[PDB]
């Protein structure tokens, strides 16, 4: 059984800034990968940023190449995600995900849980 | 005078002079001159009777003296390593060393006295000379001053001991007392090297700025360098060529010279050495009274 | 006698990037760095992983820890984007690196996703082998199956992704699942499914035999 | 100005950057060559680990016709290393004053030259800056190549003013912009070697330095009628501006004119109180043979020897031999035992002369009786 | 002005013996230890086989031992690899390096390999030369909503490597997508050719693949038809 | 030789033949050999010129070693009237 | 187009960036500090290949052989900058009558001792073992400083009669040296028996006695006004005195005058000019500096008219007063590591003190 918990995010002025945790335990998290998805009202499911194992490399989409950050911890085995420049049209439900595939760099995603990030 | 000892030594013959068993060396003239020393370090023995299979004849001598007159002609540098060493060889080396003087072995047979051995010791200035049985030609023991006096200690215990053992040795002038070899703790092998190839002595006594002895530099002593095989570097200091030893002995044998001589020599038989040095309260050289001395006073 | 192992990384213009090499013996300061073109011959960089060879300029730079070399670029071109080798060569045998290859950084785009049904003409043939088609998608990294009449099937499909372009750095994957005329009595749908990096819900395409 | 036990003199000469010394040892009285290296000329990185990688390297490459070096001292200021020193003065100085050699003086430093580049191409370096300001002599007149790890790091750092000072030395690849030269200059620097060697003059010599270049660049040098015509086939196929066609140390040992006089120590292999360690000594001589044959190779060995010998058992050999010099003879008798079924021991026995007064000896003339038998047997 | 030209590559029949030269041209081959690697389509390199003339010592890998007899010919400046008894693994390119094994630096050992060849590209398969068989790949009907409609050609079951695909809209192309060929388990090649264009243009626009196949002579046309 | 009384009195080099019939294997050699082909006893207490007391067999029995170098090691214990001497010869290979 | 300073790590390089933050808020040109090993053997090898730093902060002795591989630039002081300084600050960086370097501090050893463990300072040089054999029965020390550089082992030595050249008239010369004398070889000899007798550690070097005194594991020390600062945050309870007398004569220990000088390679003279003569030599420019880490006696008359209040500094002037100016001339190049070979040999007992002393005499001058 594997468990997921994120934290973070409210109701936060637009333009300003804003920080993103997720965790799990109970599983090697060193050798697996963590991942950000968005879900607008009113469309699909959408791509936010990526980290790998041991950073080897920070993606993000087109849209937020140059505003969000994201981080990733060993030791408290959490993630950071460093939201700058925010906008008043990306107010969406944040999810975090799991991937599952082990000892190659795919991805299989599942999303366990997801907060509500409405900006003003 | 000496008169008791005189007729002590012609009378006994060189036959009991003789050990029960002894271990004995002998050099083919054609061998390399590094592994003879190599071998005098491996048997423990100083000397080795050459042999000519070219000739047929005891051609020569090679002993720490020809260690010590080759480890200071043919030595450049430390640095440098020792080619002549490895590439000459005892007939090669012998040829250019005895240019200028040509000296025979000399012998003597074992059926004849002690007394022509000790005048055939110090009339050819000669420490080790072996015996040769004139019947069959072999080469039997080396004699030592040393092994003369500890077959001589054994068997002084007459009544008419003290002739001049009674004596003081500055009233006797036994030993050489004007011109004295000294080195300091400081000085290199090399320069000990050179003073025994000027000189013709056989001992070093080391002393301070000051002049105590707190050490003793002998010929001997120049083997353990090639037994390990620091016979290249010879740059080093006295003292460290002295610390292959300093686990083992006591100190400097030093006497008087308000002393008898029986008591010296009783002190020099017992700790089987060769020479004493003459000291004094302050513990300054004042010379060094040897064997071929003391025989020489003894045989006249 | 021995094995290499580099690592494999992605980055952007003018980032500082670094390739280890785990020497499994023990041997000397005598490792080099083999840049290669796609398609060209490799260029020498760097010879004793320490000093530079003459040629190229001061950007490549090595440091020696042990048996581990390392291979550091700093302030990086946008001409050095090749596939760079770790090189043993102080023993007898001379063991190459597996190789890493450097990407351009690009924005994570969603891949398309078109299947594409078999002709009449292959029918006819005997050999007609479906394909799917993976569409400007971004890393390189994606894992397609083929779970064709829901029944995942391996062993058929290869996989044959290109490199990416010079004016989009975009990717583009081509998996052909090959298969007979025969084949197709056992079939009703076939699906091939993607699971990328980036494709938050895997999706499946799936047409129905004889339209 | 001292190192180790070692006094500086007068400088000898600065030729590029180095300022060589002779070093005296006030000891031994020992002249040696110190060679100073000023840091701040070409010295870029300071780790002393580079320091130590010249002591590991430098010293173990022993060669009697290359100038060994003793060691490298550090220094803050500057790097010493102890060269040896010969009196003998460069080989350009050696040709200025005599001029042109004997044909048969110059293939003997040719020889030892290319005997000493081979080594160093054997040990894996070159030696890039080679001219005859760069070879020695001795007092017995041989040739000592200077250096090799010191033009290395040079050439590297710079080729261009290396070629610019002297055009003639530096190799057509450096002024055609070749990367690095490797042993392709060594042939070459050889070859005008050689013929300053056979004609005193250098090959390749003008006032205006870009023709220089060309003349570099073109394959032509002159010839004159001094020299045969064996050598100059050689001196062709050794001067190439091509490194193509240029000769190998095996095209030169494959050569007539060099396997004329060719000492064999230059080329190794051409088809390729007190403590005494207590010694284990043997019996006799342990042979795991048949009984009836190494009587008979006991027979071949004494039969070459010129002995004379009786018996009396067919294993029991009383052997007697007259001495050349010494008129008198020598006897000794030979036994054959058996340790065990598979090996059987030799036994030599000395027998006493009873009545003669022989000269000589008795037990050594037995041990010459044996040391000529032990070496025909082998065993 | 070195240049390592390779020669008597090409294509082979497994079981059959090659050997491939390198003309060592702008140095001498006698002192430099001349190197032949192997690379792989998609792999790295491999080193195989090394001669050193100077000492006469060659060295070999431990996956090719005893069986790629390499040897020099210093007259001619030539290395020849000859190869023996080669299984279906050992298909690559061989590239030609020389080797520089001499003290660069005072403390620099240099052991790489300086100037590199073209490399010639040898090709091990039991199946003979085939011509290609295209068939194209129908665009479906059903498509997404403001979604671009992707259209190939497959080029499948053909031998040996080079063929170029070519369309009849224009001679300059836009959204190509050239994959490299798959050795499937049958000994042959597999091509793929796809261009993404817009949906609307499925009625009007026309396009045809045209593949040029250069030693086998095969250049068939193939008008990719939108049909259900 | 005077003092030998052999069977064949000739003392000549080609009077040495494998043919004879006799088969018989020589003698085994005695025990106290046993000890001189492995151990030789030194007394370090004592001289190291001076050595402990050879048996009365082991005298003219040569006595060599391995050749670490070019030198030949070979010696043998002779006896005097009374003394025991012990004489070591080196020679160049 | 900047300037760049090379500055020994023990010194007060934040100061110097004070100052050049300073400098780049009024002219907008930066300066960056580095505190790079050994500078005194990294500077001439970079300066010699045209590159490097512009400016060099470092005592005179090094300055004279700088200066006669023309690596230093000619200075033009005017009047009013030469009133402005002290006169032996000027004559001490005069080679061959040329002013080569501006003078910024007086730095001379004195004795530091913790009051704590020793209220009462020696006057004696000999009492030191006696003091120790008191003092290692409480688990303390006596003296320790740094044995692998000379410098703090110069005036035990050079107290007896020993010293470096032999100055008479505007001269130092080369064939005269007093290091084979009978006090350099006093000197050593007691050195060589602090270490003999086990009162002192041959190992101990500036870091280990650094932290040895700070930690309150030694009752004195042999250091410079520099290491006031890491005293001041160990809080140790310390007094700064004279230091002690050998056989009734004084320690004469090398006056340090810490000197700024210019690449001449350099193309930013001008820049480094202004800088030196409008910033640092000032009353503003120096307290920046002292604030990090105490220079010690100022050549600015003005700032040490403020700064003589300390008994501290007052101390290490009459150290200074009572000590031996440096020599100038190339030939302290060669000195130094040649005291410092003899040092080391002597102090490890590799060799002898007369063979380490005539070791260092014959290569006293040259090398
Ligand atoms: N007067 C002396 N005082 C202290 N030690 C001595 C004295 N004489 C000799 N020795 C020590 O005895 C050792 C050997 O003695 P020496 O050098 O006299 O040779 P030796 O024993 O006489 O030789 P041999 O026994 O063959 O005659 C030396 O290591 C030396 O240190
Ligand atoms: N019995 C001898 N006959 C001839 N010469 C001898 C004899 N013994 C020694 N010599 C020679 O005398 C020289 C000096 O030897 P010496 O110093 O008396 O020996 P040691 O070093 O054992 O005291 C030696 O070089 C040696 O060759
Ligand atoms: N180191 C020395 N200095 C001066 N004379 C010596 C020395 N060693 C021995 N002699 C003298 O040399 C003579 C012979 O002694 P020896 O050399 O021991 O055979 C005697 O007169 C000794 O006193
Ligand atoms: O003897 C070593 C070293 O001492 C001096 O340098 C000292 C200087 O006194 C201090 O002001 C500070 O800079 O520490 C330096 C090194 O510890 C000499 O100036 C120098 O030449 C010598 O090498």
């Amino acid at each position: 059984q594997v468990q997921l918990q994120e934290s973070g995010g409210g109701l936060v002025q637009p333009g300003g800034s804003l920080r993103l945790s997720c965790a799990a335990s109970g599983r090697t998290i060193s050798r697996y990968a963590m991942s950000w998805f968005r879900q607008a009202p009113g469309k699909e499911r959408e791509f936010v940023a990526v980290a790998r194992r041991s950073g080897d490399g920070a993606f993000y989409a087109d849209s937020v190449q140059g505003r969000f950050t994201v981080s990733r911890d060993d030791a408290k085995n959490t993630v950071y995600l460093q939201m700058n420049s925010l906008k008043p049209e990306d107010t969406a439900v944040y999810y975090c995900a799991i991937d599952s595939d082990t000892f190659y760099s795919g991805s299989y995603d599942y999303w366990g849980q997801g907060t509500q990030v409405t900006v003003s | 005078n000496n008169s008791v000892y005189t007729s002590f030594m012609k009378s006994h013959r060189c036959y009991d002079l003789i050990p029960t068993s002894s271990k004995l060396v002998v050099f083919d003239t054609s061998l390399q001159v590094k592994k003879a020393f190599f071998a005098l370090v491996t048997n423990g023995v100083r000397a080795a009777p050459l042999w000519d299979s070219k000739k047929q004849s005891f051609v020569g001598m090679l002993t720490i003296t020809d260690f010590i007159n080759i480890l200071h002609r043919y030595y450049k540098s430390a640095l440098v390593q020792i080619y002549e060493l490895e590439e000459h060889k005892i007939e090669t080396w012998r040829e250019v060393y005895l240019q200028d003087s040509f000296k025979p072995l000399v012998c003597i047979s074992p059926n004849a006295s002690l007394f022509d051995a000790v005048s055939s010791l110090i009339r050819n200035k000669i420490h080790r000379l072996p015996v040769i049985d004139p019947e069959s030609g072999n080469t039997l023991y080396i004699l030592t001053h040393k092994r003369i006096l500890k077959f001589l200690k054994l068997f002084i215990t007459e009544f008419p001991k003290p002739e001049f053992m009674s004596k003081s040795l500055e009233e006797l002038q036994i030993g050489t007392y004007a011109n004295i070899a000294m080195v300091r703790t400081t000085t290199p092998v090399y320069v000990a090297l050179g003073i025994f190839v000027q000189h013709r002595v056989s001992a070093l006594p080391v002393v301070d700025e000051k002049g105590r002895v707190v050490d003793i530099y002998s010929k001997f002593d120049v083997i353990n360098l090639a037994a390990e095989k620091t016979y290249n570097n010879l740059d080093v200091s006295v003292t460290k060529a002295l610390q292959h030893r300093s686990h083992y002995f006591e100190g400097v044998l030093k006497c008087y010279l308000h002393e008898t001589l029986e008591t010296i020599i009783n002190r020099l038989v017992e700790a089987e050495v060769h020479r004493l040095v003459v000291v004094d309260e302050n513990d300054v050289v004042k010379g060094i009274v040897s064997l071929s001395d003391i025989l020489q006073a003894l045989v006249l | 006698q021995m094995t290499q192992s580099p690592s494999s990384l992605s980055a952007s213009v003018g980032d500082r990037v670094t390739i280890t090499c785990r020497a499994s013996q023990s041997v000397s300061s005598a490792v080099a760095w083999y840049q290669q073109k796609p398609g060209k011959a490799p260029k020498l960089l760097i010879y004793s992983a320490s000093s530079l060879y003459s040629g190229v300029p001061s950007r490549f730079s090595g440091s020696r820890s042990g048996t581990d070399f390392t291979l550091t670029i700093s302030s990086l071109q946008p001409e050095d984007f090749a596939t760079y080798y770790c090189q043993q060569s102080s023993s007898g045998p001379i063991t190459f690196g597996q190789g890493t290859k450097v990407e351009i950084k690009r924005t994570v785009a969603a891949p398309s996703v078109f299947i594409f049904p078999p002709s009449d003409s292959q029918l006819k043939s005997g050999t007609a082998s479906v394909v799917c088609l993976l569409n400007n998608f971004y890393p390189r990294e994606a894992k397609v199956q083929w779970k064709v009449d829901n029944a995942l099937q391996s062993g058929n499909s290869q996989e044959s992704v290109t490199e990416q372009d010079s004016k989009d750095s975009t990717y583009s994957l081509s998996s052909t699942l090959t298969l007979s005329k025969a084949d197709y009595e056992k079939h009703k749908v076939y699906a091939c499914e993607v699971t990328h990096q980036g494709l938050s819900s895997p999706v499946t395409k799936s047409f129905n035999r004889g339209e | 100005v001292k190192i180790g036990h070692y006094i500086l003199g007068d400088t000898l000469g600065v030729g590029t950057f180095g300022k060589v010394k002779v070093g005296k040892h006030e000891l031994t009285g020992h002249k040696v060559a110190v060679k100073i290296l000023n840091r701040q000329k070409i010295r870029s990185l300071d780790v002393v680990g580079k320091i130590r990688r010249e002591i590991q390297n430098l010293k173990l490459f022993r060669h009697p016709h290359i100038i060994k070096l003793y060691q490298v001292i550090s220094t803050p200021s500057d790097i010493f290393m102890v060269m040896e020193y010969v009196s003998g003065g460069e080989l350009f100085d050696y040709i200025c004053k005599n001029g042109r050699l004997d044909e048969k003086e110059s293939r003997r430093l040719f020889q030892q030259i290319l005997s000493g580049v081979d080594y160093c191409h054997r040990h894996m370096v070159v030696h890039r800056d080679l001219k005859p300001e760069n070879v020695l002599l001795d007092a017995h007149m041989n040739a000592k190549i200077a250096d090799f790890g010191l033009s290395n790091m040079m050439s590297d750092g710079e080729f261009l003013r290396t070629s610019c000072g002297s055009p003639n030395y530096a190799a057509p690849e450096v002024i055609s912009g070749r990367l690095y030269a490797g042993p392709e200059v060594d042939i070459w620097s050889s070859g005008v070697i050689l013929y300053a060697l056979l004609c005193g003059t250098l090959p390749f010599d003008d006032d205006h330095v870009p023709t220089l270049f060309k003349k570099i660049c073109d394959g032509i040098f002159y010839t004159p009628q001094y020299l045969n015509p064996s050598v100059i086939s050689l001196l062709k196929h050794m001067l190439q501006v091509d490194p193509m066609k240029r000769a190998t140390i095996k095209d030169i040992r494959e050569h007539e004119w060099f396997k004329q006089d060719l000492p064999k120590y230059l080329f190794p292999e051409d088809p390729s109180h007190q403590g005494v360690r207590k010694a284990k000594w043997h019996l006799g001589i342990r042979s795991q043979s048949r009984p009836n044959d190494i009587m008979a190779e006991v027979c071949r060995a004494i039969k070459q020897l010129d002995y004379e010998w009786k018996v009396v058992n067919p294993y029991y050999l009383r052997v007697r031999r007259k001495n050349p010099v010494t008129s008198t003879y020598s006897k000794m008798s030979l036994q054959l035992y058996q340790v065990d079924s598979r090996t059987y021991l030799l036994d030599f026995r000395s027998i006493d002369d009873e009545l003669t007064p022989r000269p000589g000896s008795h037990t050594i003339e037995f041990f010459e009786m044996c040391a000529n038998l032990i070496k025909i047997l082998a065993q | 002005e070195v240049q390592l030209v390779e020669s008597g590559g090409g294509l082979v029949q497994p079981g059959g013996s090659l050997r491939l030269s390198c003309a060592a041209s702008g140095f001498n081959i006698y002192y430099y230890s001349i190197h032949w690697v192997r690379q792989a389509p998609g792999k790295g390199l491999e080193w195989v086989a090394s001669i050193y003339p100077y000492s006469g010592s060659t060295s070999y890998a431990d996956s090719v031992k005893g069986r790629f007899t390499i040897s020099a010919d210093t007259s001619k400046n030539t290395a020849y690899l000859q190869m023996n008894s080669l299984r279906a693994e050992d298909t690559a390119v061989y590239y030609c390096a020389r080797y520089y094994p001499y003290f660069i630096s005072y403390y620099s050992k240099m052991e790489a390999m300086d100037y590199w060849g073209q490399g010639t590209l040898v090709t091990v398969s039991s199946a003979s030369t085939k011509g290609p068989s295209v068939f194209p790949l129908a665009p479906s009907s059903k498509s997404t909503s403001g979604g671009t409609a992707a259209l190939g050609c497959l080029v499948k079951d053909y031998f040996p490597e080079p063929v170029t695909v070519s369309w009849n809209s224009g001679a300059l192309t836009s959204g190509v997508h050239t994959f490299p060929a798959v050795l499937q388990s049958s000994g042959l090649y597999s091509l793929s050719s796809v261009v993404t264009v817009p949906s609307s243009s499925l009625g009007t626009q026309t396009y045809i693949c045209n593949v040029n196949h250069k030693p086998s002579n095969t250049k068939v046309d193939k008008k990719v038809e939108p049909k259900s | 030789d005077l003092s030998s009384s052999p069977p064949g009195p000739y003392g000549q080099e080609m009077y040495a033949f494998r043919s004879a019939a006799r088969f018989k294997s020589p003698p085994i050699l005695p025990p106290h050999l046993l000890q001189v082909i492995l151990n030789k006893d030194t007394n370090i207490s004592c001289d190291p010129a001076l050595l402990p007391e050879p048996n009365h067999v082991m005298l003219n029995h040569l006595y060599a070693l391995s050749i670490k170098d070019s030198v030949m090691v070979l010696s043998a214990t002779h006896r005097y009237k009374k003394k025991y001497v012990t004489t070591l010869l080196y020679k160049p290979i | 187009g900047k300037l760049v300073i090379w500055i020994n790590g023990d010194k007060g390089y934040n100061g110097l960036a004070e100052v050049g933050k300073k400098f780049e808020k009024d002219t907008g040109i930066k300066v960056t500090v580095e505190h790079p090993d050994k500078l005194e053997e990294k500077f001439p090898q970079v300066a010699a290949t045209g590159d490097g730093p512009d400016i060099i902060f470092w005592a005179h002795d090094r300055f004279g052989g700088y200066a006669q591989s023309g690596l230093l630039a000619e200075i033009t002081p005017a009047a009013a900058f030469q009133d402005k300084l002290y006169p032996f600050t000027w004559d001490a960086v005069r080679y061959n009558g040329k002013l080569i370097a501006y003078p910024i501090a007086v730095e001379a050893l004195s004795l530091i001792y913790n009051k704590d463990l020793l209220p009462n300072p020696p006057k004696t040089w000999e009492e030191i073992p006696a003091l120790d054999k008191e003092l290692k029965a409480k688990g303390k020390s006596a003296l320790m400083f740094n044995l692998q550089e000379p410098y703090f082992t110069w005036p035990l030595i050079a107290a007896d009669g020993g010293y470096a050249f032999k100055y008479e008239n505007g001269k130092y010369d080369i064939k005269d040296v007093g290091v084979d004398n009978a006090g350099a070889k006093a000197g050593l000899t007691f050195l060589v028996d602090l270490i003999k007798n086990k009162h002192m550690n041959a190992d101990t070097d500036y870091s280990i006695a650094e932290a040895a005194f700070n930690k309150g594991e030694t009752a004195m020390t042999i250091n410079g006004p520099w290491a006031w600062s890491n005293i001041d945050t160990s809080a140790v309870n310390y007094g700064v005195t004279v230091l002690p007398t050998f056989k009734g004569q004084p320690s004469k220990p090398f006056v340090g005058v810490l000197s700024a000088g210019i690449n001449a390679a350099s193309p930013n003279k001008e820049l480094a000019k202004e800088f030196l003569e409008n910033y640092l030599l000032t009353d503003e420019g120096l307290e920046a500096v002292n604030k990090d880490k105490p220079l010690g006696a100022v050549a600015l008359k003005s700032y040490e008219e403020e700064l003589a209040k300390d008994p501290r500094i007052a101390a290490t002037m009459e150290n200074a007063q009572k000590g031996e100016i440096m020599p100038n001339i190339p030939q302290m190049s060669a000195f130094w590591y040649a005291v410092r070979t003899a040092v080391i040999n002597a102090a490890s007992g590799r060799q002898t003190v007369d063979e380490a002393l005539k070791d260092a005499q014959t290569n006293a001058a040259e090398f």
